[PDB]
């Protein structure tokens, strides 16, 4: 249950596949308008590898549907990311998630 | 046993060094520095109130030793059950004697 | 009953006795051998007597008609000051009843359980007695002696208040005739206003030596008011008064003339109890079992200063009570911040639930992070 | 609203001031779990942006410096500070070249102390570990609640020094509104950060050569900007300066011991080589004179440590010399020991030109021009000049913590050193179920490192046995037996202590001294298996043969008083299982008595002085004996055991320990007579040539009649056939305690051996 | 120094040992002036606090025990461990007295108080006026010079049947007799200057 809405056009041809590195210099907010995570503030491009499930499934399946250079708006259902307990101390139980995600390079 | 003890020339280098330091406590423990004893109470305490002071009215500023002892008096009066170790007290109690 | 005890009660108000000679004039003169006199317990407010069969029983001040008490001193087995004879600590006087002519000693009947259990013996006026009495006297006439009659007066004025208060426990008033016997209100308000001043903590501008000297003379008296009750008593008053909720309107069926003097009486107890707890360590351990009771209220519209201060002083000394909060007391005090506004006092209290003196506890140093922190309101 | 206007509210600031105090309080003494959850809450950027900001309300953002120092550091500072006392050094080629500034020319030998702290230390210290925060990572369910938050150390180092560069210039210029409001807010929070980064050694070579330039005129210019120690300062920043100067004293001390290790390498090498040459000169080649063989005795006899004493005595001695060495290697000591006693303090008969002169001449000025309040301050500087006036005193008190090891083993020790740190952090935190798990693997990994078997001298110098001891006392501290919270960890740790006690004699002594401490809190929490503190108490003396002679009676007296308890109690914990618990508990008694067996003999029926007082003390309390015998009602010599036999095959009676009750009764009386068979007076070496020991023999012989004792060796239960028996009833394997009871008390004589 | 001793109630640790060592140095000889200052404070604070310590402390002093002597006499039989640097403790004198370096100074401190025939300490030590209770150090010290006497006379019987006293039979013996001499010196200085 993920929804994707393009914000700026990207390459539209090259898409990430298994066994490939992805760097995501993103920012993240909550459904009510508060943001609880970012990568631009730390000024370090977050990098992760698809296929080994080191990231929440909602995020990876959302990123699988976008191309290089695209900035988009992502919306995860609470059932796909930290369903019942959540991450203690940062996010309340049973909350909707909002992500501002863009991809720098490497497909 | 004493008849089977090992010669010195078969010991590993790393082990044959720790015994040297522990055994070579025969050049500090007997040597005497003296020094800090008579020069201590001379430069400290006495001649402490130098020409730095500009004026006075009724009392005088306590000299450096005077602060030290009252500190020990200060911590002595602290309401406690049993006195602690405070090796710092030992270091100065002996040199005052 | 009368007993013997070692070096435990020797610093307590229980073992204090007063000698009252039978004369009206020159009662304070020097005490000499062969002189009838009475014995009074200071905090109990009672004498010692052997009436017919019950033994050396501590009789009240109404059945001591100079024949049951009738004590005097013996060496062995005047309109002036008088000759000074009996010294302190070495006079070795022997106690003897006048009418019965007996000698006082310990029966000491000890079974197997009593020998390894209570180290207590009973004294009896035997006809011949033992050979190891040698009762010598020690003088303790100082600030503590003044704070001995206070216990009897206050403890005799408090329980009578609750007992009178307890009569109308569940009787709505028959409007008009309020009740039977009246209640004292002006007496207690003055009484409480004295102890809070009496137990007022040492000042700040004083030097170290004077501050330390009085700091020893306050901890002792705080502990001295616990061994004679007066912690249960102040607890007992809160139980009875706190039944009447809301305001003085519900307290109407107790005498509407005393209704308008409700708030201050409820207030004055709380900071009184804070005086008996602040600073001292032994008294703080008593609230481990009663922790649930104090934390319960936290809501009365006239308790704000009292409860937040009494709770603050019990989490600053004893780490033991700090370990007896499970999951619900934390959210109770959290809700306090949500209903009484932005108060820095409560936020300071939560810092007490954190690291104690040196040692830190982790069983509760996450609940506040998951309860008052994730929500961003 | 803007933060900058909270300087003009005075009520909303007060609430927010305490808020950031809670965050400092939530991050307890190491809480890497909840520490990161604050990172998403407070920041990672505006903290780094709060540094350069100047408009400051005071108790606000100036307090953020105490939050930046709490969520990224003291996760290693709190550990690395403990690492600063011991000075383990390995054999390295770099270590082979260390001296007192050997680019010195003539005067540089007796001067040019070198700037305190340059590099090359070769000390063993664990490295810092850090992790980056990421809240989009997959749900975990390894590291203790997590490793640590991260931060760009590179940016912090440059920014902090540049920030402090403004401070010195801006202080001399003066103002009517300093940064933060009043001078000290402009100094104390910023240089406190400098001190914390300094102990970790983030700064290197070039960087520290600039922090010294902040006191330029004296320390700097090895080959305007007035020093920090030039202007008047309030009574708070002066304290911090002491915290900064203190870090530099031990840096010289750490440099000092390394120089000794350098001399402790080349001089011992030639000594071993020259001693071999001394062998062949007087070896089989030899010559004559006979008595010369008597003179050459150290060379083959005496332990190796004794040889060092003889060959080293004359070297640094004066005048008289016995059995000397060649007068070629006895000259560097008279130079090195001279060189050492010219660096520290020795005179060996203006600009300070030395740290020793600088500190001593400065601290006196501070007291002469002020009456210092805040006793916490005055205790600081008075601990400095004492060190700068007694150099050798600190050195003499530092060598017992120094140790040298060899390469190819540093990697093994590195794991041990890093793993040992987590135990030290366990003491401060209160016991937690998650933390309880952590130690068990922690101690389990300690006993596999190949280094806690070869160098026991290390482990007494690090003294982990000391630290682990408090771990046991905290959990066991309780009012009664109901306070047995967190079991399965005392057993898991007490096992480690026993094996430590069985590695060397000095290891046995070092832990023996706590025997009185150990027994104070040992005979209460009884009922578990595997181990108990009583066991390690017994293992503290098992084969010493001289520790047993060094008892103090009161230790033996107090343990006996415990046994008086188990002669009248009923074991309420045992009763809690719904058991009869008639008169006493044999389970508890069998444990106390097992200890006494190890203090009556040490190696083959010896040491009687403590044995003599045991019987004379045990008789005083007759209740110590089980009430089945040695009482007023009855004795039942061959009946008390027979009564136990009747209850042995009576499942209804029993308890409807984990096996049965009759075996426990059999265990007690058999073990008691085992004690009073080896507590015998002595062998016939004394009993046949004296009259004192005969008194004891008469006593013990009068308590066990031989007529009943001879009959007790009979009636074996059965033998497996067709189906074995159970170890729950009165067996026969533990009946040999009556064999030694007659072998050394009444003994064989006539012809009763046939019977 | 009076304030430091009073704080330490009855524990003869390293605290008072390094403190009593100081007190001898201030008031060696007669030093009349320093005695006057000490008397004034005790009359001013008017708390007991201190005579409890002196009375309790000296009751924990050791005497010439005989059982502990036997423990040496066989422990000294061995000469070296299997192979570990021989007996590291070597002398290991801590047994028979382990206190002569300390208990000899406690009495010297008391003796130097009543030096120069001062007739106020010589009367104050007997009874403390005012306060609440008295201690009477005078009778509290003579009891010590009775248990020690019962110890030496006890030691004599152990050597009554021998003919020559071995070297370790004199090293400990001279330790005890030196202590007894110091005690006797004090007793005179409560009486000198009638």
């Amino acid at each position: 249950g993920v929804e994707i809405e393009t914000i700026s056009p990207g390459d539209g041809r090259t898409f990430p596949k298994k066994g490939q590195t992805c760097v995501v210099h993103y920012t993240g907010m909550l459904q009510n308008g508060k943001k609880f995570d970012s990568s631009r503030d730390r000024n370090k491009p977050f990098k992760f590898r698809i296929g080994k499930q080191e990231v929440i499934k909602g995020f990876e399946e959302g990123a699988a549907q976008m191309s290089l250079g695209q900035r988009a708006k992502l919306t995860c259902t609470p059932d796909v990311a930290y369903g019942a307990t959540g991450h203690p101390g940062v996010i309340p139980p049973n909350a909707t998630l909002i992500f501002d995600v863009e991809l720098l390079n490497l497909e | 046993a004493c008849f089977r003890m090992t010669p010195l020339y078969n010991l590993p280098t790393h082990r044959a060094c720790n015994m040297f330091l522990e055994s070579y406590k025969a050049a500090w423990i007997l040597t005497e520095d003296h020094s800090f004893e008579d020069r201590m109470i001379d430069d400290l305490s006495k001649a402490g109130e130098q020409e730095e002071e500009e004026e006075e009215v009724e009392e005088k500023k306590p000299d450096p030793l005077h602060q030290l002892v009252l500190h020990f008096s200060r911590t002595a009066l602290t309401e406690k059950s049993k006195l602690d170790e405070d090796y710092l007290y030992m270091a100065y109690a002996d040199i005052m004697a | 009953l009368v007993y013997y005890e070692g070096g435990a009660v020797c610093t307590h108000a229980r073992s204090l006795w007063r000698l009252e000679p039978l004369r009206i004039s020159w009662s304070g003169s020097h005490l000499r051998w062969g002189q009838p006199l009475r014995i009074r317990h200071v905090t109990t407010g009672r004498y010692l007597a052997l009436t017919e069969d019950q033994g050396l029983v501590v009789v009240d001040a109404c059945k001591a008609h100079t024949k049951a008490t009738s004590f005097c001193f013996r060496v062995s087995k005047v309109e002036g000051m008088g000759p000074p004879e009996i010294k302190y600590g070495e006079s070795l006087c022997f106690v003897q009843h006048v009418a019965s002519g007996l000698w006082l000693t310990y029966a000491a009947p000890d079974p197997k359980a009593l020998r390894l259990g209570v180290l207590k013996k009973k004294a009896i006026l035997h006809q011949e007695g033992h050979m190891d009495d040698a009762l010598f006297l020690t003088r303790c006439q100082q600030e503590e002696s003044q704070a001995a009659r206070m216990i009897h007066s206050t403890a005799g004025l408090y329980n009578q208040f609750i007992k009178g208060l307890d009569s109308f426990s569940g009787k709505p008033r028959g409007s008009g005739p309020p009740a039977g016997p009246a209640l004292p209100i002006e007496a207690v308000i003055l009484s409480l206003q004295d102890l809070i001043g009496y137990f007022e903590p040492p000042s700040e501008e004083l030097q170290h030596e004077e501050k330390q000297s009085k700091l020893r003379s306050l901890r002792n008296r705080q502990s001295l008011f616990q061994e004679e009750g007066m912690l249960s008593l102040v607890l007992n008053c809160i139980d009875r008064l706190n039944v009447y909720t809301t305001a003085a309107h519900f307290a109407e069926y107790a005498g509407e003339e005393a209704a308008e003097s409700w708030k201050e009486i409820v207030n004055l107890l709380y900071e009184l109890l804070a005086s008996l707890i602040r600073g001292n360590r032994a008294n703080c351990a008593l609230f481990s079992t009663n922790l649930d009771w104090v934390v319960s209220k936290l809501d009365r519209l006239e308790a704000s200063s009292g409860i937040l201060e009494v709770l603050y002083c019990v989490l600053i000394e004893s780490p033991e009570v700090l370990n007896i909060i499970q999951e619900n007391h934390i959210k109770s005090i959290i809700s306090l911040l949500d209903k009484h506004g932005r108060n820095h006092k409560v936020l300071d209290v939560l810092c007490s639930l954190c690291v104690c003196n040196g040692v830190a506890v982790r069983s509760n140093q996450d609940l506040i992070t998951e309860n008052l922190l994730p929500g961003r309101e | 609203m803007d933060i900058l206007e909270l300087s003009e509210r005075l009520d909303l600031q007060r609430f927010h001031s305490h808020t950031l105090r809670l965050y400092r309080a939530v991050c307890a003494l190491g809480n890497n779990r909840v520490a990161h959850a604050l990172c998403s809450h407070v920041d990672q950027a505006q903290l780094l942006h709060a540094l350069e900001d100047a408009h400051l309300p005071g108790p606000l953002r100036a307090g953020y410096y105490d939050l930046l120092i709490s969520i990224h550091l003291e996760s290693a500072c709190r550990s690395r500070r403990s690492m600063l006392s011991e000075y383990i050094v390995p054999l390295t080629p770099e270590t082979r070249a260390i001296t007192l500034f050997p680019p010195g020319r003539k005067g540089g030998n007796a001067r040019r102390h070198g700037l305190p702290g340059v590099g090359v230390t070769t000390s063993l210290r664990p490295p810092h570990h850090f992790s980056p925060p990421c809240f989009v990572a997959a749900l975990p369910a390894e590291a203790p609640a997590r490793l640590s938050p991260a931060i760009p150390l590179e940016a912090l180092r440059d920014k902090a020094l540049r920030m402090l560069g403004e401070a010195v210039r801006d202080g001399g210029q003066h103002a009517r509104d300093p940064v933060g409001g009043s001078v000290e807010f402009q100094f104390v929070p910023v240089l406190k950060l400098v001190s914390t980064l300094l102990v970790m050694g983030i700064f290197g070579d070039e960087d520290v050569k600039q922090i010294l330039k902040m006191i330029e005129p004296e320390v700097f210019t090895e080959e305007l900007e007035e020093g920090l120690l030039q202007m008047k300062l309030p009574e708070s920043v002066k304290l911090q300066m002491c915290n900064l100067l203190e870090y530099f004293c031990d840096q010289e001390l750490q440099h000092r011991v390394e120089s000794l290790a350098a001399f402790a390498e080349r001089y011992v090498d030639k000594l071993q080589a020259n001693q071999r040459s001394r062998y062949a000169l007087l070896m089989r080649a030899f010559t004559m004179s006979a008595a010369e063989t008597a003179r050459r005795t150290r060379e083959f006899r005496s332990p190796p440590q004794e040889q060092i004493n003889m060959l080293l005595h004359f070297k640094d001695e004066a005048d008289e010399e016995d059995c000397p060495l060649p007068e070629d290697i006895r000259q560097d000591l008279q130079d090195f020991h001279q060189d050492l006693l010219a660096h520290c303090g020795i005179q060996l008969e203006k600009k300070p030109q030395s740290l020793q002169e600088l500190v001593s001449h400065m601290v006196v000025r501070w007291a002469q021009e002020d009456y210092v309040q805040s006793p916490e301050l005055v205790r600081a500087m008075f601990s400095l000049l004492h060190r700068q006036y007694d150099g050798l005193g600190e050195l003499l008190r530092a060598l017992p913590r120094a140790y040298t090891i060899s390469p190819s083993s540093v990697e093994d020790t590195m794991s041990l050193l890093e793993c040992l740190g987590q135990i030290r952090s366990l003491l401060i935190v209160q016991m937690g179920p998650q933390e309880e798990n952590l130690m068990i693997q922690s101690i389990g990994n300690i006993m596999n490192n190949k280094v806690f078997y070869q160098h026991p001298n290390l482990m007494r110098a690090l003294g982990m046995h000391e630290t682990v001891m408090e771990v046991m006392v905290n959990v066991l501290g309780g009012g009664e037996t109901k306070e047995i919270r967190f079991p399965k960890m005392v057993t898991s740790c007490c096992r480690f202590l026993c094996y430590f006690c069985r590695i060397s004699r000095q290891n046995q002594r070092s832990m023996f001294d706590h025997l009185s401490y150990l027994l104070e809190n040992s005979g209460i929490g009884l009922g578990m298996q595997g181990s108990t503190p009583l066991d390690v108490a017994a293992a503290s003396v098992i084969d010493n043969n001289e520790l047993a002679l060094a008892l103090q009676e009161q230790d033996l007296e107090k343990v006996v008083s415990y046994l008086a308890g188990c002669g009248l109690q009923s074991c309420p914990m045992l009763l809690a299982k719904g058991y009869p618990d008639i008169g006493w508990n044999p389970c508890g008694g069998e444990r106390y008595l097992d200890f006494l067996r190890f203090a009556v003999f040490v190696n083959g029926e010896s040491v009687e002085e403590n044995a003599n007082v045991v019987v004379r003390l045990l008789i005083r309390k007759p209740e110590c004996f089980g009430p089945a015998l040695r009482g007023e009602g009855g004795s039942g010599l061959l009946a008390a055991i027979e009564e136990a036999i009747r209850i042995s095959e009576d499942p209804a009676r029993d308890g409807p320990n984990r096996v049965h009750l009759g075996h426990a009764i059999m265990s007690f009386y058999a073990a008691l007579i085992d004690l009073l068979g080896r507590c015998a007076p002595e062998m016939h070496l004394i009993q046949a040539g004296k009259g004192e020991a005969l008194r004891i023999r008469a006593i013990l012989r009068s308590l066990v009649p031989l007529d009943d004792l001879v009959g007790i060796i009979s009636l074996p239960l059965q033998i497996p056939t067709l189906q074995p028996k159970m170890s729950a009833s009165f067996v026969p394997d533990h009946k040999a305690s009556m064999v030694l009871f007659l072998d050394r008390v009444y003994g064989i004589e006539n012809q009763d051996f046939l019977l | 120094v009076l304030q430091m001793i009073s704080a330490c109630k009855g524990e003869t640790g390293a605290m008072v040992s390094s403190t009593l060592k100081l007190g001898i140095s201030i008031l060696n000889g007669g030093n009349a002036e320093v005695q006057q200052k000490m008397l004034d404070y005790l009359k001013d604070k008017k708390e007991v606090g201190f005579f409890q310590s002196i009375q309790a402390l000296m009751q924990t002093c050791s005497v010439l025990d005989l059982n502990a002597f036997e423990r040496q006499n066989k422990a000294e039989g061995l000469g070296m461990v299997n192979e570990d640097g021989t007996v590291i403790n070597r002398q290991n004198g801590e047994k028979v007295m382990a206190d002569d370096e300390f208990t000899q100074d406690l009495f010297r401190f008391l003796q130097l108080l009543c030096e120069g025939h001062n007739n106020d300490f010589q009367n104050y030590l007997r009874t403390q006026t005012g306060n609440t209770t008295t201690i009477n150090i005078i009778i509290c010290t003579v009891d010590y010079l009775l248990r020690l006497q019962e110890s030496i006379s006890d030691f004599y019987w152990y050597y009554s049947g021998k003919d020559v006293i071995e070297e370790q039979g004199k090293r400990n013996f001279s330790k005890a007799m030196s202590v007894a001499k110091q005690v006797f010196n004090s007793l005179t200085e409560y009486i000198q200057g009638p």
